[PDB]
C-alpha cells in the first residue's frame, strides 16, 4: 500500500514553516513549492516531496513547481491526487519541459 | 529544475 515518504510534511503548514531559511533570491516562493508537496532541505535550493519522496534542485526563473513535479516524478501519489493523471500526461507533452526531461 | 533523488 501507499504510504507518504515523510509522513510529517503531510500537512501544508509543516512543509511551508521548512521554507523559513528558503532564498529571497529565488522565484519560486515557499508557498507555490509548499502547495506543490515540497519541503525545504536546508541546503541550497533543494526540495523533497512528502509523498513520492523525490528532491528537486536547480530552479530556473520560469519554472511552476507543479510542472517540474509532474514531469520528473510522475508516479507521485500527491501530484495525480491533486492535478490529475491528464496533467501530469500533458506536462510531458510540452515541449520545453518534454526537452528537460530529454 | 533537475532531480537529486528519484524513487527506486
Ligand atoms: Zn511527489
Amino acid at each position: 500500500n501507499y504510504f507518504p515518504q515523510y509522513p510529517e510534511y503531510a500537512i501544508e503548514t509543516a512543509r511551508l514553516r521548512t521554507f523559513e531559511a528558503w532564498p529571497r533570491n529565488l522565484k519560486q516562493k515557499p508557498h507555490q513549492l509548499a502547495e506543490a508537496g515540497f519541503f525545504y532541505t536546508g541546503v541550497g535550493d533543494r526540495v523533497r516531496c512528502f509523498s513520492c519522496g523525490g528532491g528537486l534542485m536547480d530552479w530556473n526563473d520560469n519554472d511552476e513547481p507543479w510542472e517540474q513535479h509532474a514531469l520528473w516524478l510522475s508516479q507521485c501519489r500527491f501530484v495525480k491526487l491533486m492535478k490529475g493523471q491528464l496533467y501530469i500526461d500533458t506536462v510531458a507533452a510540452k515541449p520545453v519541459l518534454a526537452e528537460e526531461k530529454e | 529544475a533537475v532531480p537529486f533523488y528519484l524513487p527506486e
